[PDB]
């Protein structure tokens, strides 16, 4: 039940500020009209992986992640929880420690650059449902660990887009304020390029 | 001037003999507070240690250590660092650090070194030969001798320890031929051994507690770093900074541009930084370069005299006869007049400089030409009654030199 | 502002101070353009008071008082419509500031406005203004009471003409293109020289600090060299582009140097020179990194057919035109300045007479009226 | 070291003949218009304003110099100005004349 | 056409967008040029059979 990726999807890409420029940019993204695998499980990380949840009851919890899950290796087990988030590198759900942090549409965007593991998180007023409308959002609240490992699992604990970040270039319009008020994708046209 | 026009005698006119930059004073820098600091304290300071065979390990990670607070202390017996350099790892950081832990006596302290035997150094705790890291130790008679701790060393083993390996078995040593059956008899012991911490024992005899950090540095990423000094900023003055790891040179002002939450140092345009956030007081400043031009001398000519009037492009001189501030820069040593005069020695922003009567160089915003109001009217005419033919001169050139360089001969000969 | 650098770059040579020089060579190069470009008046000309150029309306073009910038509306309009100290670069200020440069043209306006030309040819000698504009029509051949007749009308036109060139400029977008060229051109060359900074340039790392502070200076020496070489060959990409630039912008400054003698100070009779059509005058005004000719200039229309002839023959001899052209509207043959048609009986007095009938072809009889 | 030598000469003489050849092209302009001088401000006489001398020109003369060529440019300058009334016309017997 | 010289040719910087820019000026220019120097006539004449 595939859905194409609309405009949003896009992420600040490093910390620095830019007041009313242009700019090019040179990474991981998430492609403009993609068609996303909405899930209504399983689920690979061949790369960085921007993930979309929606739910009224806010049902879906924290993200498993793992490169094998089967206690042979590390896992990343990001959950969630209503005082706060907790992610071991070791509930209900089970399957040498290394490292624990503890800490506080609905966009989430995540993906392990040599070895460091990077979150990106937007809170949207949604007025229509069962369908990510085209625009433009995006904030870098993230944790770090580094792990040195290439996770390949998801299993997420009603329904949520998961679309794959690929490596090509885009042009990030900057807002007065600092923030990326716009973006066009170089290769998805001959205009936008 | 002189100097740069290789003469003797220069002609008049505006000549840029140098560039001024103002130098940088009182070099600043600056990180952010140290709230998250590592646990050698509950390491060091341990109410209860451990006994050798069962040697306690503490992974040091995800904090700054300020290893200052152990070689700063007055209260150890020995400091053996083998391969690094305690005093310089404050600027440092390292993949993994091990932080062992147990106790033992006097005369076993110096086994725990590289390339040593012994009861301890075989049979309990075993340093490798190319060991990185500090072996610690300090007398504890005070704290492990009464007359309530149970400290214990292995006795027997079937084969050598590995470096840091760590065996804890209390299985009976089979010495001999005949083969125990868990139990204590011929040719057969318990492996552990309590020590005999005595208070009027020996100082060799009374216990030590040893601390052992292991460090290891490879082409990976690493969470132990020490701690960075940081001093206050300063204002209006040209500084050599360094704000999180950015270094650069300017003059650090207010700035009214706001950065969002987390967005550190800014670039205006060209890639080059134009505004930075402290990570200390989380307050944005913008950089500017601090003053520099080019510094070029006004003189009317060697000959008519020896005088010289500087002018220090674009710099507004608050800082280094009579100082005039122009449009153009600033001028030191020539007087300034109000009157205007047709323009002999360019110097900009619509000022011309001259050489004129005592006998001193002033600066003047230049006449354009005499002023006069033709008269008009409806029925006014003006009608020439002679005239004057004249010859002037129009110069013109029309060729150069043909100079032909030979490539070869002049490149190589 | 690195010590090392600061050797190994000592030891190429003298290439900087070269750098220096060419760049300082174009730096002085454009003030004597715009000098040479508007410093063509001897004395700064005031206009009268009151402005009574006989129907003529040069509010537009001639400076406000009220404004602080002291420029004509029309220099402010395309100030407006262009849209105009990092590390080492520095931009030095003209010599002549933009108020001076308004100053300039002011002069030259209002030398051209009550003198006509001969400001330019000495001292400024001054004409009613529509006794020059029949003298500038006698310059394009048409004859001078022609405007005296049309005088109303022609101020008519002028007036509009000028009103026009208001909506041209603040409502059509990009109308300063060559200017605005210039600007960003300039723009271009100084962040691509920035950005060239950045570049690798082959060694471990771009920022020289780092270069120098992680290795041993026998290695580092390398590295440092390699950012050195590429960072001389930018500057120098900079300043060649910088010196052909300049050159081509010298023609420009020349060009309008000549328009400016030729066209304001002086009625040129060079066709297509400053705009299309007969040439009357011209009007120079201040744009911030050039300048902006208003050309006024006479264009016949409503043209009408007639039948033509070379000569008439009369009494067995060929009169020929003196300054006009026999024309025919069908019965009756006139003589009319062929600019404009005026027509006029066929007398002796405006029709010179030379040889018989027979030699010239085309000849139509007719009678030549004699006063 | 004859590598470094080669680049850094070879650099040098490419600058050089650089800026001759722009240098050639400003002389050129030059040589072009001192040839349209002499063209029409010699060989005739030129009614362009301020083309040849300030005033109304009546000749010139060429003068060799060393690497150019000196105009003595011979020029009637009015002078001795004097005001009058001035009118476009003439009413007589009901009939404008101009002059 | 070899990956290998162009990663490498990357790191020169903006030397061939300069050079590429230069040259498609010239290019623009040659066709100002014949513009400028034949279109001088508004509209197509043919002269009369
Ligand atoms: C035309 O518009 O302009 C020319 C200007 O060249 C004008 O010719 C000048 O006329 C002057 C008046 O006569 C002339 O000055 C005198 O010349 C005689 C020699 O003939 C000389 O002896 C004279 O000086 C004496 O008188 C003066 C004045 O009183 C005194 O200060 C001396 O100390 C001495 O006692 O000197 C005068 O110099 O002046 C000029 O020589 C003469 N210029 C030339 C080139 O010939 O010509 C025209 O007269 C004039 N035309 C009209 C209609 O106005
Ligand atoms: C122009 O406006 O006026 C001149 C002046 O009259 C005009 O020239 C005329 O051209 C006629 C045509 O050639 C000319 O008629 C003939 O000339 C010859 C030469 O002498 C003569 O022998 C000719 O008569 C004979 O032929 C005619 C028939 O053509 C016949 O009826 C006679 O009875 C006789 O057999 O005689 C003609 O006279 O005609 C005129 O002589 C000639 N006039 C003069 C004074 O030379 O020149 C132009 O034709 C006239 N052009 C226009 C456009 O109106
Ligand atoms: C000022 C004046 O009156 N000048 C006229 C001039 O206009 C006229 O020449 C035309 O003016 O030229 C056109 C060519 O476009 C011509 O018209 C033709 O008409 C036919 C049909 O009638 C079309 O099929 C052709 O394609 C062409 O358009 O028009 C014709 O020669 C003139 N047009 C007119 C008079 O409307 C010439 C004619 O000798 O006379 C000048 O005095
Ligand atoms: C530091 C800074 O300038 N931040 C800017 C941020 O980056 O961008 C936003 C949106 O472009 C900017 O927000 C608006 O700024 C203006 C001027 O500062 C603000 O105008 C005032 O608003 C206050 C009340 O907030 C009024 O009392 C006052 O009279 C002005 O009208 O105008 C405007 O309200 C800001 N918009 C908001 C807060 O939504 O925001 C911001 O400056
Ligand atoms: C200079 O030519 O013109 C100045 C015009 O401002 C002059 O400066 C003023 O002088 C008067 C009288 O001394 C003071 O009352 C004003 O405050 C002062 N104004 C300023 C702005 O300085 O300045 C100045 O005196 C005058 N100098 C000469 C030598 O004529
Ligand atoms: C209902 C609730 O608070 N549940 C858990 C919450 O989601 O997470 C924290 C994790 O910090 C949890 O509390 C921890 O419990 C363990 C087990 O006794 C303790 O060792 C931790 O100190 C404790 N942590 C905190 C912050 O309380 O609590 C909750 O049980
Ligand atoms: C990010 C952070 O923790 N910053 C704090 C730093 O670590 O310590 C200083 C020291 O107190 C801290 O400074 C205080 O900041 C608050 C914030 O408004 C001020 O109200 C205090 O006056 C200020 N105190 C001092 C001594 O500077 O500074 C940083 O907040
Ligand atoms: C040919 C011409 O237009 N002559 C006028 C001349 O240019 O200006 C004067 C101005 O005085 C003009 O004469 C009259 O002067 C009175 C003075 O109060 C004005 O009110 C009149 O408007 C003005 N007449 C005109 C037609 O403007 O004299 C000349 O007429
Ligand atoms: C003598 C004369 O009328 N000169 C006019 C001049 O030629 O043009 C300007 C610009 O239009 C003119 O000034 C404007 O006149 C109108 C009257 O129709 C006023 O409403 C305007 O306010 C006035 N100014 C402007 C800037 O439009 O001025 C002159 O009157
Ligand atoms: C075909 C035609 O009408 N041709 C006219 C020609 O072009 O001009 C002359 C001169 O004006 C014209 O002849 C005159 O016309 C006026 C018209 O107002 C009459 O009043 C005259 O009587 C008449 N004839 C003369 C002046 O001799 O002729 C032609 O009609
Ligand atoms: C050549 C000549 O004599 N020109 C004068 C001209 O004929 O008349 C005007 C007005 O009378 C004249 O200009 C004024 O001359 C007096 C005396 O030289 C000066 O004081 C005035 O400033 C001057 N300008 C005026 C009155 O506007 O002009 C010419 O000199
Ligand atoms: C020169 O300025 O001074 C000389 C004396 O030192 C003198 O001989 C020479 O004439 C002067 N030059 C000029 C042009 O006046
Ligand atoms: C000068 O540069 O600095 C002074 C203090 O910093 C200030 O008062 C003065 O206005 C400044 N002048 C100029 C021309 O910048
Ligand atoms: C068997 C195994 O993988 N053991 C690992 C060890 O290699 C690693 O150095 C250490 C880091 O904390 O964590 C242990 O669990
Ligand atoms: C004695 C005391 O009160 N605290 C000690 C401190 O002096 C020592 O520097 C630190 C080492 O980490 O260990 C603590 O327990």
């Amino acid at each position: 039940a595939y859905t194409n990726s609309f405009t949003r999807g896009v992420y600040y890409p490093d910390k620095v500020f830019r007041s009313s420029v242009l700019h090019s940019t040179q990474d991981l993204f998430l492609p403009f009209f993609s068609n996303v695998t909405w899930f209504h499980p399983v689920l690979p990380f061949n790369d960085g992986v921007y993930f979309a949840s929606t739910e009224k009851s806010n049902i879906i919890r924290g993200w498993i992640f793992g490169t094998t899950l089967d206690s042979k290796t590390q896992s990343l087990l990001i959950v969630n929880n209503a005082t706060n988030v907790v992610i071991k590198v070791c509930f209900r759900v089970y399957s040498n420690c290394t490292f624990e942090y503890v800490s506080q549409l609905r966009e989430f965007v995540f993906k392990n650059i040599d070895g460091y593991f990077k979150i990106y998180s937007k809170h949207t007023p949604i007025n229509l449902v069962r369908d990510l409308p085209q625009g433009f959002s995006a904030l870098e609240p993230l944790v770090d660990l580094p792990i040195g490992i290439n996770i390949t699992r998801f299993q997420t604990l009603a329904a949520y887009y998961v679309g794959y970040l690929q490596p090509r270039t885009f042009l990030l319009k900057y807002n007065e304020n600092g923030t990326i008020t716009d973006a066009v994708d170089c290769a998805l046209d001959p205009l936008s390029e | 001037t002189k100097c740069t026009l290789k003469s003797f005698t220069v002609e008049k006119g505006i000549y840029q003999t140098s560039n001024f930059r103002v130098q940088p004073t009182e070099s600043i820098v600056r990180f952010p507070n140290i709230t998250n600091l590592c646990p050698f304290g509950e390491v060091f300071n341990a109410t209860r240690f451990a006994s050798v065979y069962a040697w306690n390990r503490k992974r040091i990670s995800n904090c700054v250590a300020d290893y200052s607070v152990l070689y700063n202390s007055a209260s150890f017996s020995t400091f053996k660092c083998y391969g690094v350099s305690p005093t310089k790892l404050n600027d440092l950081c390292f993949t993994n650090v091990y932080a062992d832990s147990f106790v033992i006596r006097g005369d076993e302290v110096r086994q725990i070194a590289p390339g040593q035997t012994g009861k301890i150094a075989d049979y309990n705790y075993k340093l490798p030969d190319d060991f990185t890291g500090c072996v610690i130790a300090w007398n504890s008679n005070n704290l492990d001798s009464k007359v309530n701790y149970n400290y214990l060393y292995r006795l027997f083993r079937k084969s050598n320890l590995k470096p840091f390996e760590r065996d804890i078995s209390t299985e009976i040593y089979q010495a001999g031929s005949t083969p125990c059956n868990g139990v204590e008899g011929f040719n057969c012991y318990f492996p552990l051994q309590s020590y005999g911490f005595q208070p009027t024992n020996g100082v060799g005899y009374q216990p030590y507690r040893v601390v052992v950090l292991s460090f290891e540095l490879l082409h990976a990423p690493a969470t132990v770093c020490g701690p960075k000094k940081s001093t206050n900023l300063v204002k209006n003055k040209c500084v050599n900074f360094n704000f999180n790891g950015l270094t650069g040179t300017g003059v650090l002002t207010e700035s009214n541009k706001k950065f969002l939450p987390f967005q550190q140092f800014g670039r205006d345009i060209a890639d080059t930084t134009d505004a930075v956030r402290d990570p200390q007081t989380l307050e944005i400043l913008d950089i500017t370069p601090c003053s520099f031009g080019g510094v070029s001398v006004i003189t009317p000519g060697t000959n008519t005299s020896n005088q010289v009037a500087v002018l220090y492009q674009d710099v507004n001189c608050t800082e280094v006869s009579n100082v005039f501030q122009t449009r153009a820069g600033c001028l030191i040593g020539a007087e300034h007049v109000n009157n205007s005069y047709e323009c002999d020695i360019p110097i900009g922003a619509g000022i011309c400089a001259s050489y004129q009567t005592s006998q001193s160089i002033i600066a003047y915003t230049m006449s354009l030409g005499a002023e006069n109001s033709v008269a008009y009217s409806n029925n006014s005419i003006a009608i020439p009654t002679n005239f004057t033919i004249s010859v002037t001169t129009e110069i013109l050139p029309v060729s150069m030199t043909k100079t032909s360089v030979d490539c070869t001969m002049y490149i190589c000969g | 502002d690195s010590t090392e650098c600061s050797n190994l770059l000592l030891q190429y040579g003298s290439f900087c101070t070269q750098l220096n020089r060419a760049l300082t060579g174009i730096a002085v190069e454009q003030d004597k353009n715009t000098q040479e470009v508007f410093a063509q008046v001897k004395q700064i000309y005031k206009t009268p008071p009151i402005k009574d150029f006989g129907g003529f309306n040069f509010s537009q073009i001639l400076p406000d008082p009220s404004k602080p910038s002291k420029r004509s509306f029309i220099e402010d309009l395309l100030f407006n419509k262009v849209t105009l100290k990092f590390n080492g670069l520095t931009v030095l200020p003209p010599l002549l500031t933009d108020e001076m440069i308004a100053q300039y043209t002011s002069a030259l306006l209002a030398g051209t406005i009550t003198s006509g030309w001969t400001f330019g040819a000495g001292a400024a000698l001054q004409i009613p203004f529509a006794m020059q504009m029949a003298y500038r029509f006698n310059g394009i051949g048409v004859t001078q009471n022609v405007l005296y007749e049309n005088q109303k009308l022609i101020a008519n036109q002028f007036n509009s003409a000028i009103g026009k060139i208001q909506d041209s400029l603040s409502s059509t977008a990009s109308a300063l293109g060559k200017l605005q060229d210039v600007v960003n051109q300039n723009a271009q060359a100084l962040n691509t020289l920035v950005k060239q900074l950045s570049s690798n340039f082959g060694a471990i790392s771009s920022v020289l600090n780092d270069i120098l502070s992680r290795l041993d200076p026998p290695e580092a020496e390398v590295q440092i060299d390699r950012l050195i070489t590429g960072r001389l060959q930018s500057l120098q990409t900079y300043v060649t582009q910088q010196l052909i630039r300049a050159a081509e912008i010298r023609a420009s400054a020349n060009l309008a140097a000549t328009k400016m003698s030729e066209c304001v100070l002086g009625q040129s009779k060079r066709v297509d020179f400053c705009g299309k059509g007969y040439h009357l005058m011209s009007f120079p005004q201040s744009a911030p990194h050039g300048v902006v000719f208003l050309h006024v200039t006479y264009v016949p229309a409503q043209e009408k057919n007639f039948t033509t002839a070379p000569a008439i023959c009369h009494d067995g001899k060929a009169h020929f035109p003196r300054e006009g052209v026999f024309v025919s509207n069908g019965t009756h043959w006139f003589v009319t300045q062929r600019n404009f048609y005026e027509p006029q009986i066929i007398t002796t007095d405006n029709t010179f007479v030379s040889g018989n009938c027979d030699v010239v072809i085309g000849i139509v009889n007719n009678t030549v009226y004699d006063p």
